[PDB]
C-alpha cells in the first residue's frame, strides 16, 4: 500500500486545478478513497470520497459544484478537481485510503505526501532584498527561497523564518542572526539569497551606514 | 447446538431444459428442481441474530451470477486487466428466472419472519427451511427490479445509517411499474406513472425521517461516476439499457409536504450502449449492435439504492442520491432474512 | 459528527504521562480514531475503534472510553513523539493538540529595525520587530504609531522550536506606504509574554 500525489501547483484565482493520487501496493478497486485539505495550521477538512470501481463519488457541503472526484481505472490514478479557485482554498490537499477491505471503517493508513496548492493572482517574480542583524526578502513569487550567511561560513545564531503571504499575493520572509556586538565594526556580514524559480541570486552586504 | 459457518451452497430452479434463453440453459445444469412442498418450521422460543451485511450466501450467489453472465453474454471485445480479448459475439435470449438457494445435508437456512426486519439484530420469530424462496437475479443499478417487497411498511437497511460511505437499501410495499421500449436505433425510453411514483417518494421520505430525525428530505440525481451508476442501468432482451433518472430524483420534501402539493406520466430518456463497463470485474466490454424490432420489458420497481451526502453537519435537511454498482447489495436485499449455520 | 479536543496545546517533557480527551456530539459508540502528524508530514493512524492499537508504533500508546468522551494516553513520552495529535470520527476531525516539551520559562530578547533607505525609495516601508529565543510559544506583539494601536497591518512569523535549546523565535513585520510613514513620528513595538512581569516597548523616531 502506497499513495503518491501530484507535485505542488500554484494557480490563479477563478481558474481550476487538478490533483492526482497514484495508487500502488494494494487492490485499487476494493478500497474506498477519501480526500482531505489542511489549511495552514488548521485541522483537516473532509472533501469527499470515491469508490474506485465505478467512480461512485460523494462530494460534500460547500464543495459541491466546485469539486469533482474521478479515477483513471487503468494506471489506477485518482483525481481531484477544484474549479473556481478562491483565495482561501490555498492549502495542502491529501488522499487517504480506508483500511477496510470491502466496506468502510474510516481508518486511514496510507496518506499522500501532500499536494501544496497556492492560489495567488500573481506572476513569478524574484525578490528585492533590503537590509535591516539580518536581510529582508520582500515581494517574491512563488516559493521557495533559501538564505545562507557568509557562503555557509556562518551557521550559528541564525534563524530563518517561514514565509508569509501578503495581501498582494506575494511572499515575504526575514532571516536574522545574533553575533557579538564588538565584531560589527570589524567582521563583514553578507547574506546569500538564491531564488531559483526566478533564477535570482543576491549578495547583500549589510552595515550600519 | 449449531454454530455459524460458511460453506459451499447449491442452487435450485424450475428451468426448462428445452429453452434457449440463457438463464434457463445455465440453471439446467447448475441447479436442481424445486421442492413442490417446501417445509418451514417455527422455532419455538428461539431468538437469533442476523447480519445481512456479513452473510456469505451473498458472495456465493455473486460468484454464481458472474459465471452465468460470463458464459452467456460473450462480448466482441473484453478489456479485463491489461489483456484484451477478441471473439465471436452472437445475440442471445436473456430473461431472468427465479433461483432458490438450498443447504446441503448437515446444514440449514434460518428465516426471520419479524415484520420489517432491518437485517441486523435479534429476530423474535425464527423459522427453518431447506430452501429459500425463488429469487430472480436481476442485474441493475439505482433501482431494484423484480425483487421482494416489504409486507407492511417501507424498510431501510444499512450497516451505519449515519455513515455516508454506506449504501442504503430501500424496500417498497407497493411496486411501481416501469415500462420501457425501443422504437438513431439506439434511442429508447422508460415510463413510470407520475402520481404512483410521487406517493412512493412521500412515504419513503417519511420513513427516512425516523432515522435522521424530524428533518427536510431531499432527493437529487447522482453527483458523478460511470454511466452505469449515474443512470438507471439494466439489461433487456440481451441488450444493455441506460436510463436517465433526473426526472425521478429532483424533489424536496418538507415534514408537511404531500404529493398533492402544487397524462400523469414521467418519461425518462434512455440510451443503448455497446461499450459497457462490466459489473463482474474491472474492465470494459463491447457488444454487437442491437437486434432489429421493438424491444420491451415492463418491470416492477421493488427497491432503491441510495447514498447520502456528507458535509459539515447542518440540521434542516439531508440530501439523497441514487447509487449502487456493487450487485451484492442487490442480492442482500433478498437474502437478508437468511443465514447459514452448520449442524 | 462534531469534535471538541482538549487541550488546544500542551507541553510535557520527556517521560510525563500525557492524556488527551476528545468529547463529541451525543453518541458515537467506539468509532473514534487517533492520529499523529509531524511538521510537513501527513498524519498516521495510532489508535482505532476507541481502544484498539495497530501494528507499527508501540502499545505504550492507548485509548479507552465509550459513548461521548474518550481518552488518548501516552504512558512514557519520548522525544520523537513531539507532534500534533488529532481525533477523528468519520468525516469529523478534532481541533488538534499541539504537543511540546516543557522548559524553564525563558523571556524573549526584543529588537526593532527601521526601514532601509533603499526600501523607502521604492514606495513602501517595512518595520520589523524581532523576538529571539523565548518560551512558551505564546506571545503578544502590538504595533503602536504615535500611541495609536495598529491592527490588521502586521504579520507574524515563528520558527520551529530549536533542537538544542528548545526555544522559539518570532518576527513581526508592519508594512506602510511611504506617504503614511512620513506622516507619523513615534514607531513602537510592544511585547507581552509570560516570562516578562510587564510589557517591553522598543521604539524609534523617524530621521533620528
Ligand atoms: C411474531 O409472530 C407473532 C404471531 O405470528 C406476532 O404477534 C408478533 O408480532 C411477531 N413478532 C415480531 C417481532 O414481528
Ligand atoms: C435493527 O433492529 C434490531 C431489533 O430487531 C435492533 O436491535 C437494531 O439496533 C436495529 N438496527 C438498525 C440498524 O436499525
Ligand atoms: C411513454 O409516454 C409517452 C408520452 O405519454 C408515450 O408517447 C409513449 O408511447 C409511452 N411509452 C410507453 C412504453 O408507455
Ligand atoms: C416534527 O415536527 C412536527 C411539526 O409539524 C411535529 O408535529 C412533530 O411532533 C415533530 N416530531 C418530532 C419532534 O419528533
Ligand atoms: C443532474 O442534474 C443536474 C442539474 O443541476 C444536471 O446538470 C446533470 O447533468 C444531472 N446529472 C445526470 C447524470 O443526469
Ligand atoms: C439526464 O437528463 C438531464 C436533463 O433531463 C441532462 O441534463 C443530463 O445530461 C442527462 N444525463 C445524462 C447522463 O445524459
Ligand atoms: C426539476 O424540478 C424543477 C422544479 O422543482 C423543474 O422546474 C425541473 O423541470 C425539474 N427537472 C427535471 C429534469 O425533472
Ligand atoms: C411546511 O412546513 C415547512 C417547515 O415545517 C415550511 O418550511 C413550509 O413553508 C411549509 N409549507 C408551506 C407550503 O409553507
Ligand atoms: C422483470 O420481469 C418481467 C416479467 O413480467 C420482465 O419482462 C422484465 O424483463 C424483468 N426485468 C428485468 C430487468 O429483467
Ligand atoms: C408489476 O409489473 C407487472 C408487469 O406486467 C404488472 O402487470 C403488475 O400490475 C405490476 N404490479 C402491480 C401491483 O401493479
Ligand atoms: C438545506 O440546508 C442548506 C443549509 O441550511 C441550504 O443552503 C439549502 O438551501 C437547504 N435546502 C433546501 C432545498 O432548501
Ligand atoms: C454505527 O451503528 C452502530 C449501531 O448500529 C453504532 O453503535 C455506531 O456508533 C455507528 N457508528 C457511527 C455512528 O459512526
Ligand atoms: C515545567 O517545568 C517548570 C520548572 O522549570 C515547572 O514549574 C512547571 O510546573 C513544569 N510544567 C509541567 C506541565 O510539568
Amino acid at each position: 500500500q502506497r499513495l503518491v500525489q501530484s507535485g505542488p501547483q500554484v494557480r490563479k484565482p477563478g481558474s481550476s486545478v487538478r490533483i492526482s493520487c497514484e495508487t500502488s501496493g494494494y487492490t485499487f478497486n476494493a478500497y474506498i478513497l477519501h480526500w482531505f485539505r489542511q489549511a495552514p495550521g488548521r485541522s483537516f477538512e473532509w472533501m469527499g470520497w470515491i469508490k474506485p470501481k465505478f467512480g461512485a463519488v460523494n462530494y460534500a457541503h460547500s464543495f459541491q459544484g466546485r469539486i469533482t472526484l474521478t479515477r483513471d481505472i487503468y494506471r489506477e490514478t485518482a483525481f481531484l478537481d477544484l474549479t473556481g479557485l478562491r483565495f482561501d482554498d490555498t492549502a495542502v490537499y491529501y488522499c487517504a485510503r480506508d483500511r477496510l477491505y470491502d466496506g468502510s471503517s474510516w481508518r486511514l493508513d496510507p496518506w499522500g505526501q501532500g499536494t501544496r496548492v497556492v492560489v495567488s493572482s500573481a506572476s513569478t517574480k524574484g525578490p528585492s532584498v533590503f537590509p535591516l542583524l539580518g536581510c529582508l526578502v520582500k515581494d517574491y513569487f512563488p516559493e521557495p527561497v533559501t538564505v545562507s550567511w557568509n557562503s555557509g561560513a556562518l551557521t550559528s545564531g541564525v534563524h530563518t523564518f517561514p514565509a508569509v503571504l501578503q495581501s498582494s499575493g506575494l511572499y515575504s520572509l526575514s532571516s536574522v542572526v545574533t553575533v557579538p556586538s564588538s565584531s560589527l565594526g570589524t567582521q563583514t556580514y553578507i547574506c546569500n539569497v538564491n531564488h531559483k524559480p526566478s533564477n535570482t541570486k543576491v549578495d547583500k552586504k549589510v552595515e550600519p551606514k | 447446538v449449531w454454530r455459524d459457518a460458511d460453506t459451499t451452497l447449491f442452487c435450485a430452479s424450475d428451468a426448462k431444459a428445452y429453452e434457449t434463453e440463457k438463464h434457463n440453459v445455465w440453471a439446467t445444469h447448475a441447479c436442481v428442481p424445486t421442492d413442490p412442498n417446501p417445509q418451514e418450521i417455527h422455532l419455538d422460543n428461539v431468538t437469533e441474530k442476523f447480519n445481512m451485511w456479513k452473510n456469505n450466501m451473498v458472495e456465493q450467489m455473486h460468484t454464481d451470477i458472474i459465471s452465468l453472465w460470463d458464459q452467456s453474454l460473450k462480448p466482441c471485445v473484453k478489456l479485463t486487466g491489461g489483456s484484451a480479448i477478441t471473439q465471436a459475439c452472437p445475440k442471445v435470449s436473456f430473461e431472468p428466472i427465479p433461483i432458490h438457494y438450498c443447504t446441503p445435508a448437515g446444514f440449514a437456512i434460518l428465516k426471520c419472519k419479524d415484520e420489517g426486519f432491518n437485517g441486523t439484530g435479534l429476530c423474535k420469530n425464527v423459522s427453518t427451511v431447506q430452501c429459500t424462496h425463488g429469487i430472480k437475479p436481476v442485474v441493475s443499478t439505482q433501482l431494484l427490479l423484480n425483487g421482494s417487497l416489504a409486507e407492511k411498511n417501507i424498510t431501510i437497511r444499512s450497516e451505519n445509517i449515519t455513515n455516508n460511505a454506506k449504501i442504503i437499501i430501500v424496500q417498497l410495499v407497493q411496486p411501481v411499474t416501469i415500462k420501457c421500449i425501443r422504437p438513431d436505433i439506439r434511442q429508447a425510453h422508460c415510463n413510470v406513472t407520475r402520481s404512483r411514483w410521487n406517493k412512493t417518494l412521500q412515504e419513503v421520505a417519511e420513513k427516512l425521517r425516523t432515522y435522521f430525525g424530524n428533518k427536510t428530505i431531499i432527493f437529487a440525481n447522482s453527483s458523478g461516476g460511470d454511466l452505469e451508476i449515474t443512470t438507471h442501468s439494466f439489461n433487456c432482451g440481451g441488450e444493455f439499457f441506460y436510463c436517465n433518472t433526473s426526472g425521478l430524483f429532483n424533489s424536496t420534501w418538507y415534514v408537511n409536504s404531500t404529493w398533492n402539493d402544487t397524462n400523469d406520466t414521467i418519461t425518462l430518456p434512455c440510451r443503448i450502449k455497446q461499450i459497457i463497463n462490466m459489473w463482474q470485474r474491472a474492465g470494459q466490454a463491447m457488444y454487437a449492435p442491437p437486434i432489429p424490432g421493438v424491444i420491451k420489458c415492463e418491470s416492477n420497481i421493488t427497491g432503491l439504492l441510495l447514498t447520502r451526502d456528507g458535509g459539515k453537519d447542518n440540521n434542516v435537511n439531508e440530501t439523497f442520491r441514487p447509487g449502487g454498482g456493487d450487485m451484492r447489495d442487490n442480492w442482500r436485499s433478498e437474502l437478508y432474512k437468511y443465514k447459514v449455520v452448520e449442524i | 459528527i462534531q469534535m471538541t479536543q482538549s487541550p488546544s496545546s500542551l507541553a510535557v517533557s520527556v517521560g510525563g504521562r500525557v492524556t488527551i480527551t476528545c468529547r463529541a456530539s451525543q453518541g458515537i459508540g467506539s468509532d473514534l480514531h487517533w492520529y499523529q502528524q509531524k511538521r510537513g508530514r501527513p498524519p498516521k493512524i495510532l489508535i482505532h475503534h476507541a481502544s484498539a492499537r495497530e501494528e507499527g508504533v508501540p502499545s505504550r500508546f492507548g485509548g479507552s472510553g465509550s459513548h461521548t468522551p474518550f481518552i488518548f494516553t501516552i504512558n512514557d513520552l519520548q522525544l520523537d513523539d513531539v507532534a500534533t495529535y488529532y481525533c477523528q470520527v468519520i468525516e469529523s476531525f478534532g481541533q488538534g493538540t499541539r504537543l511540546d516539551i516543557n522548559r524553564t520559562v525563558a523571556a524573549p530578547s526584543v529588537f526593532i529595525f527601521p526601514p532601509s533607505d533603499e526600501q523607502l525609495k521604492s514606495g513602501t516601508a517595512s518595520v520589523v520587530c524581532l523576538l529571539n529565543n523565548f518560551y512558551p510559544r505564546e506571545a503578544k506583539v502590538q504595533w503602536k504609531v504615535d500611541n495609536a494601536l495598529q491592527s490588521g497591518n502586521s504579520q507574524e512569523s515563528v520558527t520551529e522550536q530549536d533542537s538544542k535549546d528548545s526555544t522559539y523565535s518570532l518576527s513581526s513585520t508592519l508594512t506602510l506606504s511611504k506617504a503614511d510613514y512620513e506622516k507619523h513620528k513615534v514607531y513602537a513595538c510592544e511585547v507581552t509574554h509570560q516570562g516578562l512581569s510587564s510589557p517591553v516597548t522598543k521604539s524609534f523616531n523617524r530621521g533620528e
